[PDB]
C-alpha cells in the first residue's frame, strides 16, 4: 500500500507515460531482486516455511494475557486471566507495534512467553451506537424550511463535498450546532435527514440514557462514547433530548443531581478537550434549550445555533402535498381548510392525522379517503 | 416513570434509524393523565386503548370461561352470581 | 445565586458591584466629546442613525438645560430624560428663588445628589457632560453614574471613549482658540465614527460667553465640514 | 424506448448514400446536394462533442456501415468537384465506424482530401474531427513514416501545415486548458527530433500571447524534469530561449541556463552568461539574476565582468557574486542575533540534566572521548555567527590535555565558529596559528579554510596562509595543511591553487592518509572533465595502490577526485576515460562502481539503476566484491534526490522490502546510508522506519555502523519533536553504546538537529529543486563513515569538518535598495498545483504570514501578498530588489 | 486524445496492481507485522527466549529478617511464604512495596524491583504538545507573565534561585471568563515543557467504589516522584470537591474523601520536593478554603475580559489568514462588541468567513464583519453564557 499519489496529468502525455514507465520498471527490479532472494538463497523456502517454523514455536492455545506495563526489551509484565501475572518474555515476531495496554495477547501455554498481539473481536456497544443504513428520503422530503437546510448543509455537509473553500478562506468550518425551538418541529428527523445524505460514520445516542446506577460511569460512557467517535473515521455524532439529563430526575442512580453534574463537567471537557480532536463533528438537537447549562453553548464548544419555528400555512400546505403524495386520496378532500382546521398544529401532527385517515379507509376496506375520514381523524388525533 | 424513559429511547430508536423490521412495542398502564408530555406527540403513539371495568355480559362469559375447568353440578345460574358483583374487574 | 444582587452588596473586596456594572454599561452607547476653551464650550455627539426612515430631528441626544448651559447625552436616553428634567426645574426654581443665574457647578451637585438615590432600585445608564458659562467664565463638568462628579477641560465619553481620549491628549492645550477646537474635535470625531461624516449623522452645540446657547448650528456645520 | 419517424437521418441519409452507384450515377443533383445537406446539417449537429450517441455520429452509422463501404473508396473517376461534396459525409464519423485497428487505413476517409481546409468545417469541432485526427497521425501514420524517411510525397508537408495550425488551434479553441495539449502533441509527433516540431511550434507561441507564455512554460519544465536521453537535452535548449523571446521575464534564464549548461555541453551557459551581459535591461532583475551567480549554487565567474572594468556596477555585481557582500552576514548579524539567537545558547548538553535521576545512580558517564563531543557543544552551536570569547577554554586546557587527533578536532571546530566572516575570523584564529602543538596550528589552519568555504575574498586569506603548509615536513601542519583551502576554494574553482597541490600527489613519500586527502581536496577544487587532477591520481593509483590494495583509507579517497564535481554531465565519457586505463584487478575496479555514477548525479536512467543493481546485487561474492555491492547501492543513493519526488517513494519501498527485509552485509552494515543522503527534512516515514534498525541495536553487526544510521538519521530539519526519541536514545545509550566508541556520535546526532536551529542547505534541491554543489563535501562525510577505527583516527581529520557547503535556510526577505524594507510577505506551504487551472494557488496553507525573516525550510513556497509590485525575479532566491511602484494594488 | 485519455494510462498501471501485488505476499497479519520485519530475528533469537531465561512471574515483597536473607514473598493471592530467591544480585535492593520476577521452584531473582501502578495512569501522560505558542495567546499578557515565572525559570537554571535562597512557589491557580481561558494557555505550557505533563480532569477521578480515587493519586505522585521534576495540570477542581457541609445524611462523601486527602498529600511530612502542580476551575468561589490555603494555591492568576487592546490583539491574532481589501476596522469591531469574549471573537471571524464564502466572494468586507457581529452578539445575545457567570454563581 501507499505506493505514490499522482493525479494531476490525467491525459495522454509523457506526464502519464513516464511515470508509468518508470514505476513498472521499478517494480520490474522489485520483482527481479525478490526472484534473486528465494533462487540462489531459498534457504528451504525461506516464505511460509519459516512461518511454519514461527506457528511450530507459537503454541496450540492461546493463555490469553492482559497487557498493563512496557518494557522495551523483548519482555514485560502481562496478567494472566486468572490474575496471577507474569514477566514472560516477548516474541521476535510478536510485532512490537500494535501493543496498547488493556489489549489481548496470545501467550504460550508452557512458558507463556508473548507470541503476538490479538486482535479484538468487534465490540458490543460500537454495534449499538453505529447506525447502519441510510435511514430514508432525502432533503427532497422536508419542505416549508429551506433555510436552515442550507445552514447545516453549509456547516457540515459542505466541509465534506468541497474541501477546497476553506483553503483559499484559510479559515476553520464551524465545530458545535444546537438545534432547538419547540417539539415536534423536525428536529430528530433533519437528522435523519443528514444522517441519510452523509457518507462519514454516523453516531447517534439520546440524552435520556445517560443516567446510569452508580458513580462515575456516565462520565466514563461519555470517554469511551468519544473514543469510538474518534477511532473509526470522519463522524458525525447526534445526541438528542439532552435537557432530559437535566429535567428529569430519578431513583435508579445512585448519586442525584450531583453525578449529574459531574458528567456535564466531563462533557464539556470532552466537547473542548485541549488534547488533540481532529475531524469530528457534532450535532444537538432539545426542545427545552433554556434549562441547559449556557457554557455547552458556548463558541468553540457550540458555533451555530438554530431556532425551528412552527411551520406556516404556506409550509403547511407543502407538508400536505409532500405526505398524501403517495396515497390514494378522493376529489371530495380539500387540503386547504385542514390548513387552518388548528391554530397550532406540528408535523407531526399531520402525518398522524393522514394515518389515522388511512387506517379508517382500512376499516371498511376502502382504498381512497373520503373528507369525513379526516373529519373523524381530526379529533380523534388531536383531541383529548 | 422509567418505564416511560424506556418508552423514550425505544421509540426513538424505531423511527427510521433502525433496519430490522417486524419489531413493534406494547404498553400497558393506567392513568395515561400522569405520563409526560414527551410520549404525547400524536406522531409518538400510534394507536392508544381503553379497557374498562366488565358489564354484565363480560362479567357472564368471564366467569363461563373460568368455571370451565371445575366440577360443577347441573343447573347453577352463573347470572345471578355476575350480578350479585358489581363488576369489580375481570 | 439572586440574593447576591438583592439591594445593597459591595463586594468581596471593594465598592458596589452593580454600580461598576453601570459604569461598564455605560459603553454601551453613542459616543460624546467636549471641550472647555476660554473663547468657550463646544459639544458634539453621534447621531447613530440604522435607517433612512425616520426623521434624525427626533434623533435627539444634546439638550438645553437652560440659555446659558447644555448637555449631551449617553447610555440609556429615558433614563437621561428624568435628570434633565430636574435639572431644568431645579435651575428655573433656582433663578425663582435667587433671581439670578447659577454655576454649572450647582447644577452638577445637584444631579450627582439625585444619582445615588436609589425611581430606585439601580443607578440611571446615563452619563452627562454638563457645558456652560458663569460668573468665572467657561466651565465643563464630567459626570458619572456612580455620581461622583468632576470638572474636566476635555473629555470624551461613550463608546471608544480612551482612544478618542488619548488624541485629546495628543492635541489639546491650553490656548486653542474656539474654531481650533471644533475643528480638532470634528478631525477626531471623523477619524472614531465607522460611516463616512453625513450633514445629519452627527450633532454639534456650543456655548459662548456673549451669545445664549446656540440652536445646534444646524445647516451652518455643513460649511465646518466641507472645508475640513 | 423511443426509434423510429424520427430516424429521419438514419432514412435520407441512409437511402441516399446507400444508393452511391445510383447517386454519383444518374443523379448528379442528389450526390451534390443531399451530401452537402448532410455536412451542413452534421457539421452543426453531430460534429459538436455532445455526447457518444449522436444523431449521425453513432446513430446512421449502424447501418451506414454499408453506406460508408461503397461511398467514395472505389468510384475510380474522382475530379476535383467530388472531393469537397463527397468527402463530406463519410470523413467525420469514421473512428467509431470503424473498429480500432483504423489506425493503418486512417488516411482512406478524411486525410485523403478535406474541401479546401481541415479548418473549413473543423471549427465547430471539439475534439474529434481534427483533433484526435491529428493525434492518430502524428501518434502512428507521421511516426512511421518520419521514421526512417519524413518527406517522401505528401506526409510531410502537409503534416508540416497541419502542425502548424493545430499549434494554434491549441489555443483558439480554449486559451485555458488544452493548451498545455500543445507539447503533448508535440512531444508525440517526433519524440527523439523534438526539435523538428519545437522550432515550428516555437515562433507560434512566441506569436501566441504574452500572458500563455507560462503554463506553456511549466508544462515544459514537468517534461523536463526526465525524459529520453537526448530528449531532455533538446527540450531544455529548445526551452531556453522561451522566457526570452515572447516573455521578457529573462530572470528564469539562470536555472534554465543551469539545466542547460551541463547535461548539453560545457560551456552552454557560459554563453548565457553572455547573453546575461547583452540584456542589460534595468538593473534591479539583474543584480538579481547574478546574485545567483557565486553563493546559491555555484560560483567561478569574476572575470566575466571586469571587460575594462567597464560593466555598469560591477564594483557591486562582484560584492554580490562573492557572497563578501554580507546579504547572509549583515543578515545574521541583524535578523536572528536581535530576535531570538544569543551568542552563547549552550543548553543541548545542558538539557542532559533530566535523564540522570532515571535507572538509579547518575554520573556514570566518565569517559574521555565524550569531550571530543564538547568540542561540538561549543561548535555546533557557534554556526550563524556566534562567538566563544574564552568559552573554548574547555576546549583550550582539552587542548593542552590529551588526544592529539582531539587538539586537532577541536582546533578545527574553531573554523565553524566564523564561518564566511573572513574579515572577524582571522583576527580570532591568529592566537593558535602560534600553537607549539602541531595538532593545534593544524586545526587553525584547517579554521581559515573553513571561515572562506562559498565567500571569494579579494585578498585570498585562505590560499595566502595555507600554501606555506601544503608540502611541509610533518603531517598535522602537512595533511591538514590543504583540505581548509579546497573548502575555501571550491566553488571559486580557481587552477592557479590547484596546480600548487598537484605535485603533492607527485610528492611520492609515505601518505597513505594524506594522498587519499589530497585527492579529495583536489577534487574539492575541482573533479571530473580536470586534466592534472584525474592523471595524478590514477598514476599515484598504479604507484602504490596497485601493489597495495588493503584497507579503505587507500581506495575511498582518490576514487572520489576523478569525477565528484562533474557528476551533473552524464555523457559517461568522463567513467570512460577514468576506468578503461584501471581496469587491471578487482580491487582496482573496485572504483568503477564510484566512476559510473559520477557523471549520473541526477536524471532519470532507470536503466542505468537497474544495471547497478542486477548485475550486482548480492551474489553471496564471499568477501570479494561485496564491499564493491555496498558500494554500488551507496551509488544508488543519488539519483533519487530529485526524482520529481517520485523515485524516492519507490526507493524507500525496495530498500524496506530488499535489504533490511531479506539481506546480508550488504543491508546489515550500510543499508541506512541512502536514508543519510535521501531526505534532508525529515518526515513520518523514515523517521519512525530507520529507529526499527536503530533504537533496536541489533550489535552483532559492529554497532557503529547501527550508530553511524543512527548518526545520520540526524539528516533531517533543525525544529523538531525528533529530539525525544534521540533523547530516549540517549537512555539506552546511557549503558548500551558504550561511551568507548559512542559517546561523541549520539551527541554528534542531537547537536546535528540544533546547530543555529536554521542555516542547513546542502539538499540540492535550490531554488526550487535545482542543483549545484552540495555534494563534494557531503559525499565525503558518509564515504569514510563506515563502523571502523577510520572514523576514530583518520576520520577526525574530516568528519568534524566534512561538509561546511551549507548555503543558507531562510528566503523570506525584502532587500530593497536601502535594504531595509519589511515588506509584507506570507509564508505558505510547497506547491502542489501544476496543470489544473488558470486561478490554481500556488500553495495551500495559507494561514501563517508574518512580513520579516523567518524559516523557510524545506516543503514551503512563500510569495507574499499585497502586490507589492515586486516585479524583479517572482522565482524566490532570498534576494528580491522589489523595485516596489504602484500598480493599484 | 479526450476520450482516448484513458487508453495508456490502463495498460500499464493494471500491470503494475498486478506486480505490486506479487510482490504483496507477506500479509494478512491478524496479529503480526510484515514478517520479513516482523519475524526479521526469526532465527535462533526465538529460541534463546526459551532455554536462557524462564517464566519468571511477578510477585511481591512482604517482609526482611535476619542476617541470612530469607525474605517473604506474596504471588499475588496464590501463597504467601518465605524463602530466599537467589544470589546474582547483591541483597539491598530489596524494599517492601515492590515486585520482583520469581520462578515457582527455583525462585530466581532475575531483575530488580520495579513499582506496580494502574496502566490508566500510564496512560494519563499525553506526552504530545499541541501546536499552540506563547505568542498566539493574546489578552492576558500579565497573566502570560504570571505563569512564565512559575514554570520556567525552576525548569531552567536555579541558581538564581539558590543564590538568592529562596524556594520557588509551588501551588499556582489560573482562571478566567467562563469558556475563554485557562484551557488553551495550558495547552501553550504544555508546548513550552520539556518534562513530563501530567493531565487531570477532575470528573474521571469519581469511581464505582470508595476510595478508590485516593489510590490512584497516590499512584500518581508516586509516578510523578519518579522524575525529578514534572508538571500537574488540573481541570474543574469544583465537582472534585467544594467543602465539607456535611448534614444529617451523608452527601458527597465519595469525592470529599479524594479532595482532603490530596490536600493531605500536597503539605506536611516530606512533600512531593521538585513537583509543580496547578489548577484551573470555572467557579472559585465554591472551593474549599483548606485547598485554598496557600502553599497549595500560593499564586492566583486571574483573567479577566479584555478591555480593547487585548480584543484588538486577538482580532490580529485569528484574522491573520482570511482575504480583505487591504485595510481593515478591526478596532472599531471591538469596540462594537465590548463585552466579548475571546472564543466569541473567534467564532465572529470565521462566520464572517462563512458569509464571504456564501455565493461565490472570495474577500470579506467591513460590513460582512458587520453581518458577522451583529448575528453573533446582539443576535445570540439570549444565551451568551455570561451573566450568571461573570457573577460566578
Ligand atoms: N415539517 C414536518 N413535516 C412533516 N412531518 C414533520 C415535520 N416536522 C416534524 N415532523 C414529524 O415529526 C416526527 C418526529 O420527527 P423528528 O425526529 O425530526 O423530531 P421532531 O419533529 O422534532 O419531534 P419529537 O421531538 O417529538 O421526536 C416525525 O414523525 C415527522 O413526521
Ligand atoms: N489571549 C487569547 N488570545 C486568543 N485567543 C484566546 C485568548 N484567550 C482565550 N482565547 C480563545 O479561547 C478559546 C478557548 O478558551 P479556553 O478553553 O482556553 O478557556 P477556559 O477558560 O479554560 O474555558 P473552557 O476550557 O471551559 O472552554 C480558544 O478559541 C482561544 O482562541
Amino acid at each position: 500500500a501507499s505506493k505514490l499519489p499522482l493525479v494531476t496529468p490525467h491525459t495522454q502525455c509523457r506526464l502519464k507515460l513516464l511515470k508509468l514507465e518508470r514505476i513498472k520498471d521499478y517494480l520490474l527490479m522489485e520483482e527481479e531482486f525478490i526472484r534473486n532472494q528465494e533462487q540462489m538463497k531459498p534457504l528451504e523456502e525461506k516464505q511460509e516455511e519459516e512461518r511454519s517454523k514461527v506457528d511450530d514455536l507459537r503454541g496450540t492455545p492461546m493463555s490469553v494475557g492482559t497487557l498493563e506495563e512496557i518494557i522495551d526489551d523483548n519482555h514485560a509484565i502481562v496478567s494472566t486471566s486468572v490474575g496471577s501475572e507474569h514477566y514472560v518474555s516477548i516474541l521476535s515476531f510478536v510485532d512490537k507495534d500494535l501493543l496498547e495496554p488493556g489489549c489481548s495477547v496470545l501467550l504460550n501455554h508452557k512458558v507463556h512467553a508473548v507470541i503476538g498481539v490479538l486482535m479484538d473481536d468487534t465490540d458490543p456497544l460500537v454495534t449499538v451506537m453505529k447506525v447502519e443504513k441510510a435511514p430514508q428520503e432525502t432533503y427532497a422530503d422536508i419542505g416549508g424550511l429551506d433555510n436552515q437546510i442550507q445552514e447545516i448543509k453549509e456547516s457540515v455537509e459542505l466541509p465534506l463535498t468541497h474541501p477546497e473553500y476553506y483553503e483559499e478562506m484559510g479559515i476553520k468550518p464551524p465545530k458545535g450546532v444546537i438545534l432547538y425551538g419547540p417539539p415536534g418541529t423536525g428536529k430528530t428527523l433533519l437528522a435523519k435527514a443528514v444522517a441519510n445524505q452523509t457518507s462519514a460514520t454516523f453516531l447517534r445516542v439520546v440524552g435520556s440514557e445517560l443516567i446510569q446506577k452508580y458513580l462515575g460511569d456516565g462520565p466514563k460512557l461519555v470517554r469511551e462514547l468519544f473514543r469510538v467517535a474518534e477511532e473509526h473515521a470522519p463522524s458525525i455524532v447526534f445526541i438528542d433530548e439532552i435537557d432530559a439529563i437535566g429535567t428529569k430526575r430519578y431513583d435508579s442512580n445512585s448519586g442525584g443531581e450531583r453525578e449529574i453534574q459531574r458528567t456535564m463537567l466531563e462533557l464539556l471537557n470532552q466537547l473542548d478537550g485541549f488534547d488533540s480532536r481532529g475531524d469530528v463533528k457534532v450535532i444537538m438537537a432539545t426542545n427545552r434549550i433554556e434549562t441547559l447549562d449556557p457554557a455547552l453553548i458556548r463558541p468553540g464548544r457550540i458555533d451555530r445555533k438554530i431556532e425551528f419555528p412552527l411551520p406556516d400555512e404556506k409550509t403547511k400546505k407543502r407538508i400536505f402535498q409532500i405526505h398524501t403524495s403517495r396515497m390514494t386520496l378522493a376529489d371530495d378532500v380539500t387540503l386547504d381548510d385542514l390548513i387552518m382546521a388548528k391554530d397550532d398544529l406540528s408535523g407531526a401532527d399531520i402525518k398522524a392525522i393522514c394515518t389515522e385517515a388511512g387506517l379508517m379507509a382500512l376499516r371498511e376496506r376502502r382504498m381512497k379517503v373520503t373528507n369525513e375520514d379526516f373529519k373523524k381523524s381530526k379529533e380523534n388525533v388531536l383531541y383529548k | 416513570s422509567e418505564v416511560q424513559r424506556t418508552m423514550l429511547e425505544l421509540l426513538n430508536q424505531l423511527d427510521g434509524f433502525e433496519a430490522t423490521k417486524n419489531i413493534k412495542v406494547i404498553m400497558a398502564t393506567n392513568r395515561i393523565d400522569i405520563l409526560d408530555s414527551a410520549l404525547l406527540r400524536p406522531g409518538r403513539i400510534d394507536r392508544k386503548i381503553e379497557f374498562p371495568p366488565p358489564n354484565e355480559e363480560a362479567r357472564l362469559d368471564i366467569l363461563k370461561i373460568h368455571s370451565r375447568k371445575m366440577n360443577l353440578t347441573r343447573g347453577i345460574n352463573l347470572r345471578k352470581i355476575a350480578e350479585l358483583m358489581p363488576g369489580a374487574s375481570g | 445565586s439572586e440574593y447576591d444582587r438583592g439591594v445593597n452588596t459591595f463586594s468581596p473586596e471593594g465598592r458596589l458591584f452593580q454600580v461598576e456594572y453601570a459604569i461598564e454599561a455605560i459603553k454601551l452607547g453613542s459616543t460624546a466629546i467636549g471641550i472647555q476653551t476660554s473663547e468657550g464650550v463646544c459639544l458634539a455627539v453621534e447621531k447613530r442613525i440604522t435607517s433612512p426612515l425616520m426623521e434624525p430631528s427626533s434623533i435627539e441626544k444634546i439638550v438645553e438645560i437652560d440659555a446659558h448651559i447644555g448637555c449631551a447625552m449617553s447610555g440609556l436616553i429615558a433614563d437621561a430624560k428624568t435628570l434633565i428634567d430636574k435639572a431644568r426645574v431645579e435651575t428655573q426654581n433656582h433663578w425663582f428663588t435667587y433671581n439670578e443665574t447659577m454655576t454649572v457647578e450647582s447644577v452638577t451637585q445637584a444631579v450627582s445628589n439625585l444619582a445615588l438615590q436609589f425611581a430606585m432600585s439601580r443607578p440611571f445608564g446615563v452619563a452627562l457632560l454638563f457645558g456652560g458659562v458663569d460668573e468665572k467664565g467657561p466651565q465643563l463638568f464630567h459626570m458619572d453614574p456612580s455620581g461622583t462628579f468632576v470638572q474636566c477641560d476635555a473629555r470624551a465619553i461613550g463608546s471608544a471613549s480612551e482612544g478618542a481620549q488619548s488624541s485629546l491628549q495628543e492635541v489639546y492645550h491650553k490656548s486653542m482658540t474656539l474654531k481650533e477646537a471644533i475643528k480638532s474635535s470634528l478631525i477626531i470625531l471623523k477619524q472614531v465614527m465607522e460611516e463616512k461624516l453625513n450633514a445629519t449623522n452627527i450633532e454639534l452645540a456650543t456655548v459662548q460667553p456673549g451669545q445664549n446657547f446656540h440652536m445646534f448650528t444646524k445647516e451652518e456645520l455643513e460649511e465646518v465640514i466641507k472645508d475640513i | 424506448m423511443e426509434e423510429g419517424g424520427r430516424d429521419k437521418a438514419p432514412v435520407q441519409p441512409q437511402q441516399s448514400p446507400a444508393a452511391a452507384p445510383g447517386g454519383t450515377d444518374e443523379k448528379p443533383s442528389g450526390k451534390e446536394r443531399r451530401d452537402a445537406g448532410d455536412k451542413d446539417k452534421e457539421q452543426e449537429l453531430s460534429e459538436e462533442d455532445k455526447q457518444l450517441q449522436d444523431e449521425l455520429e453513432m446513430l446512421v452509422e449502424r447501418l451506414g456501415e454499408k453506406d460508408t463501404s461503397l461511398y467514395r473508396p472505389a468510384l475510380e473517376e474522382l475530379r476535383r468537384q467530388i472531393r469537397s461534396s463527397t468527402t463530406s459525409m463519410t470523413s467525420v464519423p469514421k473512428p467509431l465506424k470503424f473498429l480500432r485497428p483504423h489506425y493503418g487505413k486512417l488516411k482512406e476517409i478524411y486525410e485523403n482530401m478535406a474541401p479546401g481546409e481541415n479548418k473549413r468545417f473543423a471549427a465547430d469541432i471539439i475534439s474529434v474531427l481534427a483533433m484526435t485526427m491529428s493525434g492518430e497521425r502524428e501518434c502512428l501514420k507521421y511516426r512511421l513514416v518520419g521514421s526512417q524517411e519524413e518527406l517522401a510525397s505528401w506526409g510531410h508537408e502537409y503534416v508540416r501545415h497541419l502542425a502548424g495550425e493545430v499549434a494554434k488551434e491549441w489555443q483558439e479553441l480554449d486559451d485555458a486548458e488544452k493548451v498545455q495539449r500543445e507539447p503533448l502533441l508535440t512531444l508525440v509527433k517526433e519524440i527523439v527530433p523534438y526539435n523538428m516540431a519545437h522550432n515550428a511550434e516555437h515562433e507560434a507561441c512566441d506569436l501566441l500571447m504574452e500572458i500563455e507564455q507560462v503554463d506553456m512554460l511549466e508544462k515544459d519544465i514537468d517534461e523536463n524534469a526526465y525524459a529520453k536521453v537526448c530528449l531532455y537535452l533538446t527540450s531544455c535548449v529548445n526551452y531556453v530561449p522561451e522566457p526570452e523571446n515572447s516573455a521578457l521575464l529573462r530572470c528564469a534564464l539562470g536555472v534554465f541556463r543551469k539545466f542547460s549548461r551541463f547535461p548539453e555541453a560545457l560551456r552552454l551557459a557560459l554563453m548565457l552568461n553572455d547573453m546575461e551581459l547583452v540584456e542589460d535591461i534595468f538593473t534591479s532583475c539583474k543584480d538579481v539574476v547574478v546574485q545567483k551567480q557565486m553563493a546559491f549554487m555555484l560560483g567561478r565567474h569574476g572575470v566575466f565582468l571586469e571587460l575594462s572594468e567597464d560593466v555598469e556596477e560591477y564594483e557591486d555585481l562582484t560584492e554580490i557574486m562573492s557572497n563578501v557582500q554580507l546579504n547572509s552576514n549583515f543578515l545574521a548579524l541583524a535578523r536572528e542575533l536581535d530576535i531570538m539567537e544569543p551568542k552563547v545558547p549552550d543548553d543541548i548538553y545542558k538539557t542532559h540534566l533530566e535523564n540522570n535521576r532515571f535507572g538509579g545512580s547518575g554520573s556514570q558517564v566518565d569517559s574521555a572521548r565524550m569531550n571530543l563531543a564538547s568540542s561540538f557543544v561549543n561548535g555546533f552551536v557557534n554556526a550563524a555567527f556566534g562567538q566563544d570569547k574564552l568559552l573554548t577554554d574547555d576546549g583550550n586546557k582539552w587542548l593542552y590535555k590529551n588526544k592529539d587527533h582531539g587538539m586537532l578536532s577541536a582546533a578545527a571546530s574553531l573554523g565553524m565558529i566564523l564561518l564566511w566572516d573572513v574579515d572577524g575570523g582571522l583576527t580570532q584564529i591568529d592566537k593558535y596559528l602560534y600553537s607549539s602543538e602541531d595538532y593545534i596550528k593544524s586545526g587553525a589552519l584547517l579554521a581559515c579554510g573553513i571561515v572562506n568555504s562559498g565567500v571569494r575574498n579579494e585578498c585570498d586569506p585562505a590560499l595566502a596562509l595555507l600554501s606555506d603548509y601544503v608540502l611541509h615536513n610533518s603531517n598535522t601542519m602537512r595533511l591538514g595543511s590543504i583540505f581548509g583551502l579546497g573548502l575555501a576554494y571550491a566553488g571559486s574553482n580557481r587552477e592557479d591553487v590547484l596546480t600548487l597541490l598537484l605535485p603533492v600527489m607527485g610528492d611520492s613519500k609515505s601518505s597513505m592518509e594524506v594522498a587519499g586527502v589530497t585527492a579529495l581536496a583536489c577534487g574539492m577544487i575541482a573533479v571530473g572533465s580536470c586534466n592534472g587532477d584525474v592523471t595524478s591520481t590514477i598514476l599515484q593509483t598504479i604507484m602504490e595502490k596497485s601493489e597495495t590494495e588493503l584497507k579503505d583509507t587507500y581506495a575511498r579517497w582518490l576514487p572520489l577526485g576523478l569525477g565528484l564535481n562533474h557528476l551533473g554531465k552524464g555523457e559517461a565519457i568522463e567513467a570512460i576515460l577514468a576506468a578503461l586505463e584501471v581496469v587491471s584487478e578487482p580491487f582496482r575496479s573496485f572504483a568503477n562502481t564510484l566512476v559510473d555514477v559520477c557523471a549520473y548525479a541526477g536524471s532519470g536512467n532507470v536503466l542505468k539503476v537497474q544495471q547497478l543493481l542486477h548485475i550486482c546485487s548480492e551474489h553471496f561474492d564471499s568477501k570479494e566484491k561485496e564491499e564493491d555491492k555496498d558500494k554500488k547501492e551507496k551509488k544508488d543513493k543519488d539519483k533519487k534526490e530529485a526524482p520529481a519526488d517520485m523515485g524516492a517513494h519507490q526507493g524507500v519501498a525496495v530498500l524496506g522490502i530488499a535489504l533490511i527485509a531479506m539481506g546480508e552485509e550488504i543491508g546489515a552494515e550500510m543499508a541506512l546510508r541512502t536514508f543519510g543522503h535521501l531526505l534532508r527534512y525529515g518526515e513520518p516515514t523514515l523517521r519512525r522506519a530507520v529507529p526499527l534498525a536503530l533504537a533496536l541495536i541489533s550489535v552483532s553487526n559492529p554497532r557503529l555502523n547501527i550508530l553511524d544510521t543512527l548518526s545520520k538519521f540526524s539528516h533531517d530539519a533543525d525544529p523538531e519533536v525528533s529530539y525525544n526519541s534521540i533523547f530516549a536514545m540517549g537512555m539506552v545509550g546511557s549503558g548500551t553504546n558504550n561511551a568507548r566508541l559512542a559517546a561523541m556520535l549520539r551527541q554528534l546526532a542531537q547537536y546535528h538537529a540544533k546547530d543555529p536551529n536554521n542555516l542547513f542547505m546542502v539538499r540540492l534541491a535550490q531554488g526550487l529543486t535545482h542543483l549545484g554543489k552540495g555534494t563534494l563535501t557531503l559525499c565525503p562525510y558518509h564515504s569514510d563513515r563506515q563502523l571502523m577505527s577510520q572514523v576514530a583516527v583518520a576520520g577526525l581529520l574530516t568528519v568534524l569538518v566534512s561538509f561546511l557547503d551549507v548555503r543558507n535556510i531562510i528566503l523570506g526577505k525584502s532587500h530593497y535598495v536601502l535594504y531595509g524594507l519589511v515588506a509584507a510577505m506570507q509564508p505558505r506551504m510547497l506547491v502542489t498545483f501544476d496543470e489544473e487551472l488558470r486561478p490554481l494557488p500556488v500553495s495551500v496553507r495559507v494561514g501563517q504570514a508574518v512580513d520579516v525573516v523567518g524559516q523557510a525550510g524545506k516543503p514551503k513556497t512563500i510569495t507574499g501578498f499585497q502586490t507589492h509590485t515586486t516585479p524583479v525575479l517572482l522565482a524566490h532566491g532570498e534576494r528580491a530588489e522589489l523595485a516596489t511602484e504602484e500598480f493599484l494594488p | 486524445y479526450s476520450r482516448q485519455i484513458k487508453q495508456v494510462e490502463d495498460d500499464i498501471q493494471q500491470l503494475l496492481k498486478k506486480i505490486n501485488e506479487l510482490t504483496g505476499i507477506k500479509e494478512s497479519d491478524t496479529g503480526l507485522a510484515p514478517p520479513a520485519l516482523w519475524d526479521l530475528a526469526a532465527d535462533k533469537q526465538t529460541l534463546q527466549s526459551e532455554q536462557p531465561l524462564q517464566v519468571a512471574r511477578c510477585t511481591k515483597i512482604i517482609n526482611a529478617d535476619s542476617e541470612d536473607p530469607k525474605y517473604i514473598i506474596n504471588v499475588k493471592q496464590f501463597a504467601k511464604f518465605v524463602v530466599d530467591l537467589s544470589d546474582q544480585v547483591a541483597p539491598t535492593d530489596i524494599e517492601e512495596g515492590m515486585r520482583v520476577g520469581v520462578d515457582r521452584n527455583k525462585y530466581q531473582i532475575h531483575i530488580p524491583l520495579p513499582p506496580k501502578i494502574d496502566p490508566t495512569v500510564t496512560m494519563m501522560q499525553v506526552e504530545e504538545k499541541p501546536d499552540v505558542t506563547y505568542s498566539d495567546v493574546g489578552g492576558c499578557k500579565e497573566q502570560i507573565e504570571k505563569l512564565r515565572e512559575v514554570v520556567e525559570t525552576p525548569l531552567l537554571h536555579p541558581e538564581r534561585f539558590v543564590n538568592l535562597g529562596i524556594e520557588p512557589p509551588k501551588g499556582v491557580l489560573l482562571f478566567g471568563p467562563p469558556g475563554t481561558g485557562k484551557t488553551l494557555c495550558a495547552r501553550a505550557v504544555a508546548n513550552r515543557t520539556d518534562a513530563c505533563f501530567i493531565r487531570v480532569i477532575g470528573s474521571e477521578l469519581v469511581q464505582k467504589y470508595v476510595g478508590e480515587g485516593a489510590r490512584m493519586v497516590r499512584e500518581l505522585f508516586e509516578m510523578a516522584r519518579t522524575k525529578k521534576a514534572c508538571l500537574i495540570f488540573f481541570d474543574e477542581i469544583d465537582a472534585i470537591g467544594g467543602a465539607r457541609f456535611d448534614d444529617g445524611a451523608g452527601g458527597d462523601n465519595e469525592v470529599q474523601r479524594t479532595m482532603l486527602e490530596l490536600i493531605n498529600q500536597l503539605d506536611g511530612f516530606d512533600p512531593r520536593g521538585n513537583i509543580k502542580v496547578l489548577m484551573a476551575t470555572n467557579r472559585p468561589d465554591t472551593l474549599d478554603p483548606a485547598l485554598m490555603r496557600p502553599g497549595r494555591l500560593d499564586r492566583k492568576i486571574e483573567f479577566s475580559l479584555p478591555d480593547l487592546e487585548g480584543r484588538t490583539h486577538i482580532f490580529k491574532i485569528h484574522a491573520r489568514s482570511m482575504s480583505v481589501e487591504r485595510d481593515i476596522r478591526f478596532e472599531l469591531l471591538a469596540r462594537l462588541c465590548p463585552n466579548s469574549t475571546g472564543a466569541e471573537i473567534r467564532s465572529v471571524c470565521t462566520e464572517a468567513g462563512m458569509f464571504a464564502i456564501r455565493a461565490r466572494r472570495k474577500i470579506a468586507t467591513e460590513k460582512d464583519f458587520l453581518e458577522a457581529v451583529n448575528k453573533v452578539i446582539k443576535s445570540y445575545a439570549k444565551f451568551s453564557a455570561t451573566p450568571r457567570y461573570m457573577t460566578y454563581n
